RNA sequence: AGGUAACCGUAGGGGAACCUGCGGUUGGAUCACCUCCU
RNA sequence: CGGCCCCCUGGACGAAGACUGACGCUCAGGUGCGAAAGCGUGGGGAGCAAACAGGAUUAGAUACCCUGGUAGUCCACGCCGUAAACGAUGUCGACUUGGAGGUUGUGCCCUUGAGGCGUGGCUUCCGGAGCUAACGCGUUAAGUCGACCGCCUGGGGAGUAC
RNA sequence: GUAAAGCGCACGCAGGCGGUUUGUUAAGUCAGAUGUGAAAUCCCCGGGCUCAACCUGGGAACUGCAUCUGAUACUGGCAAG
């Protein structure tokens, strides 16, 4: 992504000067209208160097977890993961999604069992109310673990939108040593992101730019 | 090919509306005998469970210490939670001269010759809380050389 | 907090009866009296043959009793000569030409009777009850069960007070009628007294009624 | 308005438990047991 | 330490300079200050108020309540030298991410005005690393360090005896 | 800080400690030499009682002290900043 490509999308935009985090000073161009302005001169090379690492991970058969819980951007992140055959979390992050992997696997098994059971049959054997209740549970599990049913094991890389909002995920990752790739607004604490991208995390246009560029490079890394 | 050793088990209480409910806390370490070791501690309702689960956490957390030849590379102390532990390499064949709690830690890691001594309180979890940290804080004759940007004899 | 007999309520639903003959009132009381007496005689006899289930069904001109055990050859002895003599003693104690037949059990640690009685036997061996019931549940769940519960009551280890205890593992849904819950009871006569043992094994759900 | 005790220094009374006077401080409740090694 | 005014007088701070040239820090003994109560001498004396006088109440009330009321409380001059005299944190210096203030300075820019940028002093509250047994502390450290002094060594016996 | 333990506060003598540059000094300090530090003992290498204890050769050591000759970064002294 080129600085012009970002700027038109508005990547330079930031939170209010009232709400910023201390470690973000190096990445901040300045202030206008009491608004923090992010410096694309740092943003572009760091994003490119992160894309290099993401391409490397995906080119060694890496499993990638796209992470974002914004109600606006949930579907964008889900589609972003689907466009590169990867795994995602688009609904509220659940504590222990990575650290409590065994429980998630048991929940994955129940979701797999319910979908297999409906195809196999025995719903007719169940009472119509009972069969409907089983369908409701299957729908709820599909809404929740739709992205990670096929992750199989712990992912090899994480992509995070608004790292401050998803702080539990990054704490878990660091506790596991799983690398964190994150779009970091001025209000976030950048310590947990090993490849940090400072940029707007709310705006739909810039978020979609991040996701599309990452997914293009991930498909490229897969293709070899 | 790992190696494990229980350290201590305590029966802890928990007072409920009617009376109490005892439990059991195990504490153990796990090492590969090759300068790589971790420890675990987990409560449970009865001993074998605690001894089991605590044993498993210790299979994670296994740091890798850069010891040399069953002995450390330099004297080292480590203080955690009010417990102070001094250690230092010993001559060949000297053995593992250490208080009870530490001895296992030193053993499973791969140490063979080491002097040691504790100070302050001797709560077992504290001293291992206070020992592994001390262990990892060792420095190879090249970790320095690297971090000091020199050759090994350039320090030695 | 008293429960209800988990076998009884699941009768017809998933649990067939242990006696399937039919009769009118005129010949009813004595009918079950007879088959009770044969049950009692048998349970005295084959105590070493790991017998679990014993069902009496009486055709109009004959009676026939069937045995589910884990020690088939024991019951059969040789040439069923012990089986044949049992057939005789039952035919006379039932006063009707009998014909007994056995249908062994494959998972002896997976039915409630055999495990409960093994427990109570080891209890008479004065082995430690705790480790005993633990081995029981371990073998059970290990073998492929889905739930096991054991409960031992009364004067444990000879204690001068009745320390009733229990253990649970897996899944045992007691309020779900459609659930396959095998359940049984047995008893130990210690020097110090008598101690009760209850056992539940849950082999999962069945769908579609008794069929 | 929330509201209510302890304790310090000291003086007097008090048989002592203590109560009053002057000021100071927050350190502003009270307790606690039957089972037990892999 | 709290009306206002004057008279006498100590310290702090800021601004810019000029001068001095290490003149410093700490401090056993030593000296002084030192809340309240207390003591001496004399004065004063509304209010308040130990003691005390009564009323009541109470098993009884020696207490709690009321009515009183002396010393005291005040002044001068002595004396006493103790308090949970506490931030329960000795003094001085250097160093170590932040935010919210309060207060008192002062520079510049807003044309200045209302205001926006500076730069001090003191002070309050959060909270990072760090530290702590924990609670917590956290640029006014209980962090990282120096220098010097005071002090501690199970609890009672006892801050008592001599 | 709350477990025992910061004087109620301050001033201040004795005392302890002291920014920075040069010179000087050589006190501290360091280096070396020399003397001495009894023997036994302890330790090393031996030897002898059949072994051992024990006895014994030689050494090491006795970390000390004194003296002399050096060293000048440091601390002190002196002088000049
Ligand atoms: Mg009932
Ligand atoms: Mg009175
Ligand atoms: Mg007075
Ligand atoms: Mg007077
Ligand atoms: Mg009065
Ligand atoms: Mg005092
Ligand atoms: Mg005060
Ligand atoms: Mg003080
Ligand atoms: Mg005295
Ligand atoms: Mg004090
Ligand atoms: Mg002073
Ligand atoms: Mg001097
Ligand atoms: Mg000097
Ligand atoms: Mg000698
Ligand atoms: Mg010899
Ligand atoms: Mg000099
Ligand atoms: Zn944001």
């Amino acid at each position: 992504v080129s600085m012009r490509d970002m700027l038109k999308a508005g990547v330079h935009f930031g939170h209010q000067t009232r709400y910023w985090n201390p470690k973000m000073k190096p990445f901040i161009f300045g202030a206008r209208n009491k608004v923090h302005i992010i410096n694309l001169e740092k943003t572009v090379p760091m994003f490119n160097e992160a894309l290099a690492e993401l391409n490397k991970i995906a080119s060694r058969k890496g499993k990638i977890l796209f992470v974002g819980t914004k109600r606006a951007a949930s579907e964008a992140v889900k589609d972003a993961a689907l466009s590169c055959d990867q795994f995602f979390v688009n609904h509220r992050w659940l504590g222990g999604m990575l650290t409590n992997w065994k429980t998630v696997r048991q929940s994955i098994k129940r979701l797999k069992d319910l979908e297999t059971q409906s195809q196999d049959g025995t719903f007719d054997k169940l009472t119509k109310k009972e069969a409907l209740m089983r369908t409701r549970e299957l729908e709820k599990l599909e809404n929740s673990l739709g992205g990670i049913k096929d992750m199989g094991g712990l992912p090899d890389a994480l992509f995070v939108i608004d790292a401050d909002h998803e702080h539990i995920a990054i704490k878990e990752a660091n506790n596991l040593g799983i690398p964190v790739f994150a779009i970091v607004d001025t209000n976030s604490d950048p310590d947990g992101v090993d490849f940090v991208i400072p940029g707007n995390d709310d705006a739909i246009r810039a978020v979609t730019l991040y996701l599309g560029a990452v997914a293009a490079t991930v498909r490229e890394g897969r293709s070899q | 090919e790992l190696q494990e050793k229980l350290i201590a088990v305590n029966r802890v209480s928990k007072t409920v509306k009617g009376g109490r409910i005892f439990s059991f806390t195990a504490l153990t370490v796990v090492g590969d005998g090759n300068g790589r070791v971790g420890f675990g501690y987990g409560k449970a309702r009865e001993v074998p469970a605690a001894i089991q689960k605590a044993m498993e956490k210790a299979r994670r957390n296994m740091i890798n210490v850069a010891l040399n030849n069953g002995t450390l590379q330099h004297p080292v102390k480590g203080v955690h939670t009010g417990s102070r532990v001094f250690m230092q390499p010993a001559s060949e064949g000297t053995g593992i001269i250490a208080g009870g709690a530490m001895r296992a830690v030193l053993e499973v890691a791969g140490v063979h010759n080491v002097l040691a001594k504790a100070y302050g309180s001797t709560n077992p979890i504290n001293v291992v809380r206070a020992t592994i940290d001390g262990l990892e804080n060792m420095n190879s004759p090249e970790m320095v050389a690297a971090k000091r940007g020199k050759s090994v004899e350039e320090i030695l | 907090g008293q429960k209800v007999h988990p076998n009884g309520i699941r009768l017809g639903i998933v649990k067939p009866w242990n006696s399937t003959w039919f009769a009118n009132t005129k010949e009813f009381a004595d009918n079950l009296d007879s088959d009770f007496k044969v049950r009692q005689y048998l349970t005295k006899e084959l105590a070493k043959a790991s017998v679990s289930r014993i069902v009496i069904e009486r055709p109009a001109k004959s009676i026939r009793v069937t045995i589910h055990t884990a020690r088939p050859g024991i019951v059969i002895g040789k040439k069923g000569e012990d089986v044949e003599k049992l057939r005789k003693v039952v035919a006379d104690i039932a006063g009707v030409p009998a014909q007994i037949n056995i249908a062994e059990v494959r998972k002896p640690e997976l039915d409630a009777k055999l495990v409960a009685d093994s427990i109570t036997s080891q209890l008479e061996r004065r082995v430690m009850f705790r480790r005993a019931m633990k081995r029981a549940v371990q073998n059970a769940m290990r073998l492929g069960a889905k739930g096991i519960k054991v409960e031992v009551s009364g004067r444990l280890g000879g204690a001068e007070i009745a320390r009733t205890e229990w253990y649970r593992e897996g899944r045992v849904p007691l309020h779900t009628l459609r659930a396959d819950i095998d359940y049984n009871t047995s008893e130990a006569h210690t020097t110090y007294g008598v101690i009760g043992v209850k056992v539940w094994i849950f082999k999962g759900e069945i769908l579609g009624g008794m069929a």
